[PDB]
């Protein structure tokens, strides 16, 4: 009743309901304190990232975007010539950053723009001072938080060369997450480890073919590929949501290191039991409910896996926008074998399939939650899984918090 | 290029969503990429709508480049399921820049229901234009000249979806219009189907309530209907007087009104008001909504009216014309950097402007209220609140004046530490 | 004796006062030292009154004390009737004038004018503003009402919007509006709008509406008694109270329930998505006793809050409201000290507090989002804009006056975390 | 054209509209940085002080009201041992407070409380921290700014004896208003000069048959009276208000310290060209308008006398709510022939009169302003002129202002 290894996937195209990864850096900006990323793009994407970023919007974020003008269409031109001045009245009003991210639109690939020699041509005019990567983020080709994915694997190339055996935690996570992850590490005697992304761009981590990484994200595909191209090697795991989540994920860790089960549930058994008696306050409201999740993050499966197996959920159709068989296999193995996986979608098809499933938990995008409320639906809206910290133990009852709470007030309204 | 962090109005495609999504029965297809969707969530989240927006899109990526196809089914899949009465299609910026003509692949489709393109110059025009355009031509496309209804009636021309208190403009003034015994007969885009569209011809004059997003379909109406519309927009009670006596010039129909509930003159004329006497206001916004402020803020409240401009450049004529009877230099720019350097060399008490301003406000400690688009959820509220005729004063009076005495109250108060 | 810096209520001659302005064709005789007329201000400035209260005083002073004082209030009442010639008088004593030996009674019956002059008993000692107005109001009844036929159509009484009311004007709007949409039509309303020929006519209604308890009970059950008129006990603050309210007048009545809900937003607001993280948000609630009661009801019924605390400073809502918060596993507080509140409030501690001009202040100071529901409140909360509480635009009022303070706190926690 | 000395003046009595002494606690507790004002009273009186005080209630004000309950009143036992229970509760919770001042009420004075007794045992009790001093606010024996006079009357007795030929400023300034007079005086040669209350408990002035007082404010009849009786001698003067007052005010001082009128005119001329620029601005609004004045703070007389004389405003009534002969001398003698001057009032009556005179400006209480303006008279509510700085030179043309404003409001809004 638990396996999910084999069964067919429903590779789904047509219209699509998702954010595009131009998004990743409203969270993405703040855990890198040197960065700037630019957006050289259309006033379509600048709104974007002004919705998306709402109230941060005026606290000057260290995001902006080129707009592409009328003039900037029409040939040749110094669209090169247009992006170097923007770039330099940007570097000087703004000392401080250390690296800059030319990140790539649905415009700006059309109308094929060399980002990438724009990125070279400006590190050699503002070394040694400023680095400049160039990565895409566009609808074409990135859903929401593969815009992360993307970025990182930009940086991986450019990334100092080592023969050490170290640790990379690779995600961008809450400074909170990252601690206790951190924390834990060191406590099992794993050591020395460092994240990719880093807090500041002086303090990223070397790679060689020694190196061992483990993904904090399941969105990290493209990340995974150039890491081994440099000669790393991944530790599979299942994403550290949950109590058993979180163990399973040290345990691969621990394993890869050869620490005594000893020394593993000595540093583990305090704060499991923690985990375990915060979930217990959801499990109420929780079990025995189905579970409908659409597809926004590549974050569904595994939280389909948290909620079946830690709060009793009952899963029905899970779909990610995006499946990594490799990456995804720990927890696929882990799902209930009864779950109908969906890759990709097509939202008229899907809306129906949901509407004949009747679920009574549904995750979905802002623009289906309300509409899906006033239809009768309890749903709980994504967005909120990537900038709430949810990963690891302490933030194991917070998480099934997130999906408690919209029962519970489902339930006290009438 | 110009480097943007704050961006006033949306691409036109916003725009045509505003109109689509204002509508019943009128489905909007729109060309564009994996990740266009993303206005949805303007509708759904800030205008807390109960439904998607009829707006549905192609929604091509990466592996497509190879698309007028797409487009194709696109249209086809929303009349099969949704059996619009009218479909409107056009493109995406990103699809502005692609081969696809909306106008030959609908006319190729041939569907039973009009089909109307639309033109929208995303690399030129925002979000206002957008809506604008989309809703003159549906107009274009559905007006037809017509018999004058027996009754007096008018049309309500402009009333859209992220409309800045559009719902409760809408319901103050079909109450001071029916006070003066005309009856509504279409309100349009906002409430109106596409076969509401139709009967537009039959009503004697137009109420143009929001140039910015009516103008053109209200002068469509006066030489395809020859239908006069209102110039003056009611914000204010001395701009309402004029606005009903416009219409009475119009209709031939006697000025009555309802002031029984009219209790601005008389706040603003209390004595508490006394200290507001010469304060120095700084006014930003879109065109009509700030026209109307300074009016208020001069001639209604007292205050000295010290700036004054706006971020469409459509505007930019009518606001220059009323800025100037007052000493004053329009200021038109969407750089929220010019309005901040411009506030800074005026050095207001209050300003009066959108969420932007609002920020500028608290980064400057200065009080401020919010006079238009583009506004967050907040000002989208669930009680009854206009800008238009006589409640939309009392309204007006109380947002303007509450961020001034919480201003001399936090002053004072620390004043006694 | 007890330091006091603020209070929550006035005198109980302010209540008087409260009723008379709220009154036309009534004058109001108080016999008070100079210097009594300070109360004037409130109406004039709070309710931004276009004239002076038709309030008068005997305004006797330090060389007055001696036989002096009995005639002062002879004057008074005398040149108050030659000028003003109303329909009808009241008359009592300030906090200083009853601890003199004039009797109002007594030198009003010697002066003998065309028109009642009404007595009135104002214990400045144990009683406060709301006690003066319930019992002026109830007085001025019980000299005037008689009982009457029925008016042929189905008609109600609204009783007990005064002059200093917290959101009265508003209210009774808005609830002649839902009585209306439902056939019935207001026969007189009291003392809001009201003179003192209106109040003779009060016998004909079938029944009356009980809007505010602290200002009109005492005249409702006279009303009961001596008109066998019934009386409405539940107020109209919140989308189900207000259903209820509806039912109670059916029963009543015999009329069935027709509403006009199409501008009725909260409950879907507060079923919107936007509205999950009010789930289990901790509010204290604290005002006056009918104020309080049905922002709990909303808070917990409604919106999704947890019910943190509860209070008022009106003694004469003590037991309702004990009743009431035993509902919510909650001990009411009970006080008229702000550091009780103070105290109270801090032991919560609340996200959300909802209460009067003073927890604003105690909100304030202990950095914590705010709303005000009830009286005493500044010139602010009796605005120029619609902003009744009671009935449907009611609910949507108050969903929005509550859930703003939430989201600044949000934003400026938010932003101020982004530097 | 100019003289008011022998004016008839109408003694008026009848129905008052005015505020009692009680509030002269709220400007005046701000001035005197030790002092706590407890008012013995009702109920009335604590909700007088409430509305008179509006925001400043809730700044933790230095005033407070033993509010009498029904035990207090039911004759004689503990209203003496209630009190000073309530008094320890008091100066323990607030030990920074150096003076107490017991002001009485009129429930206080017609219960017949001997807040005398009280003041003087607790003194005893209380010694050596805290002084304590009793002084009647009563509606039954002030009005208004009254309040401060007897306050400061009170106080007179106990300052310590001195043989020193001093300076006293009597009446309570803003802290910018007196420091400007006291550079002023001190450019002068005048010296050394003290206030009359002072900043502090500890630094309060000195008398003697040597000292010489000039008043600042008009209501100072008693504390005139208490500083003679001591020995000192006053310096008669009119109000320092406009130029010609200040000028006027500052002569008088120079005059009894015999400065030279080279000294005089050198440190004087500079401010004084700025004071009589400041009030043209005014001039035009206000040249020809007709003035009349209730009831409200003694201030009225020569405020009448500013207007009229330096602003060309034409008088009408001038009332007072009472009237020094002595003191008010120098003002009336400036005052304009034709007014009709009037002490005390009777509402009705006045009112009468009002309506009758038609006046362009009319300065009175906030229960009268707003009925006013709603019967088409242009208003300024007096309350104001005793928070606002608007004595001596700087002030000047802010003072014309108050009056001014109203006026062109009342043209601006039609
Ligand atoms: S989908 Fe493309 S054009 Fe649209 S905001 Fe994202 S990157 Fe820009
Ligand atoms: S007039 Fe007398 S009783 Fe009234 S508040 Fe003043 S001191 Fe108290």
């Amino acid at each position: 009743t638990f396996g999910c290894t084999d069964s067919p996937v429903r590779r789904e195209r047509g219209q699509k309901a998702v954010f595009c990864g131009l998004t990743s850096i409203v969270w993405l900006h703040r855990k890198m304190q040197d960065a700037f990323f630019l957006v050289v793009g259309s006033r379509t994407c600048a709104h974007l990232l002004q919705a998306a970023a709402g109230v941060m919007i005026f606290a000057e974020p260290r995001f902006g975007t080129a707009v592409l003008e009328e003039q900037d269409l029409a040939g040749l031109a110094d669209a090169h010539k247009e992006l170097d001045r923007e770039v330099a009245k940007l570097l000087e009003r703004r000392p401080d950053i250390r690296q800059l991210f030319l990140v790539g639109s649905c415009p700006s690939e059309v109308l094929k723009l060399d980002l990438d020699r724009a990125a070279e041509r400006l590190s050699g005019l503002h070394a040694p001072h400023v680095r400049v990567y160039s990565y895409t983020g566009s609808g074409l080709d990135t859903t929401f938080t593969q815009g992360e994915d993307t970025c990182l694997a930009a940086m991986v190339p450019t990334l100092d060369t080592t023969e050490a055996a170290e640790l990379i935690v690779v995600g961008a996570l809450p400074d909170v997450v990252e601690d206790q992850c951190l924390s834990l590490l060191t406590q099992l005697g794993v050591g020395p480890v460092r994240m990719l992304p880093a807090r500041r761009s002086d303090i990223e981590p070397a790679v060689g073919p020694n190196t061992r990484f483990i993904l904090a994200q399941p969105f990290l595909g493209e990340t995974t590929g150039a890491l081994e191209r440099r000669g790393a090697k991944r530790i599979a795991a299942p994403f550290p949501f949950g109590e058993e989540g979180t163990t399973l994920w040290l345990k691969a860790v621990a394993d890869a290191y050869g620490v005594s089960a000893e020394k593993f549930e000595a540093v583990t058994a305090a704060p499991r039991a923690r985990a375990k008696k915060a979930i217990a306050a959801h499990l109420e409201t929780l079990t025995g409910k189905s579970l409908f999740m659409f597809p926004d993050s590549q974050l569904e499966i595994p939280l389909a896996r948290f909620l079946a197996r830690e709060c009793g959920m009952k899963t029905t159709e899970i779909a990610t926008p995006f499946l990594h068989k490799a990456i995804m296999a720990p927890d696929l193995a882990l799902l209930p074998s009864n779950t109908a996986l969906t890759e990709g979608q097509d939202l008229e098809a899907q809306l129906d399939r949901h509407e004949a499933i009747n679920p009574d938990l549904t995750v979905c995008g802002l623009g289906l939650a309300n509409p899906l409320e006033a239809k009768g639906h309890a749903t709980k809206w994504a967005i909120e899984l990537v900038f709430t910290p949810v990963h690891f133990y302490e933030q194991a009852g917070d998480l099934a918090g997130l999906f408690s709470r919209p029962l519970r007030r489902r339930a006290l309204l009438n | 290029m110009k480097l943007t962090l704050w961006t006033y109005e949306g691409p036109p495609h916003v725009g045509a969503m505003r109109v689509a999504t204002a509508m019943k029965d009128l489905q909007l297809v729109l060309h564009g990429p994996q990740g266009a969707t993303y206005a949805d969530l303007l509708f759904t989240m800030i205008e807390r709508r109960n439904a998607r927006p009829p707006v549905s899109f192609s929604t091509f990526e990466a592996s497509h480049m190879g698309t007028a196809i797409l487009l194709k089914d696109a249209l086809a899949a929303a009349h099969a399921r949704y059996k619009p009465q009218a479909m409107a299609v056009a493109l995406t910026c990103t699809a502005e820049l692609l081969q696809d003509d909306p106008n030959g692949i609908s006319r190729a489709l041939n569907l039973p229901v009009p089909v109307v393109p639309l033109e929208l110059p995303s690399y030129s025009r925002k979000e206002n234009y957008g809506a604008d355009e989309t809703f003159r031509a549906l107009v274009r496309a559905l007006a037809v000249p017509m018999e004058r209804t027996p009754e007096v009636t008018c049309n309500l021309l402009g009333a859209t979806a992220l409309g800045f208190r559009h719902r409760d403009d809408v319901a103050e003034v079909t109450k001071l219009l029916a006070t003066m015994g005309i009856k509504v007969n279409v309100c349009a885009p906002l409430g109106a189907s596409p076969d509401d569209l139709r009967k537009l011809g039959q009503a004697h004059f137009n109420v143009l309530m929001y140039p910015e997003t009516g103008e053109s379909a209200a002068r469509h109406l006066e030489r395809a209907c020859k239908q006069p519309f209102t110039k003056i927009v009611p914000i204010g009670v001395g701009a309402t007087r004029d606005f009903l006596a416009e219409v009475s010039k119009i209709t031939g129909l006697p000025v009555v009104t309802d002031e029984s509930t009219l209790r601005q003159p008389w706040w603003s004329a209390s004595v508490d008001s006394t200290y507001l006497t010469g304060k120095r206001v700084f006014i930003f916004g879109d065109g009509t909504h700030v026209i109307a402020a300074a009016r208020i803020a001069a001639k209604e409240v007292g205050f000295e009216v010290v700036g004054m401009g706006c971020y469409n450049r459509e505007m930019a004529r009518p606001l220059r014309t009323a800025a100037a009877e007052y000493g004053l230099e329009a200021l038109i720019t969407d750089d929220y950097l010019e309005v901040e350097k411009a506030i800074e060399a005026a050095a207001p008490e209050l300003i009066l402007g959108t969420q932007m301003e609002r920020n500028i406000a608290k980064k400057l400690g200065l009080p401020c209220a919010v006079i238009s688009a583009p506004v967050h959820v907040q000002d989208f509220p669930a009680r009854y609140a206009p800008q238009m005729g006589f409640e939309g004063a009392n309204v007006l009076f109380d947002t303007w004046v509450h961020p001034l005495v919480m201003g001399l109250e936090e002053h004072l108060l620390t004043m006694f530490r």
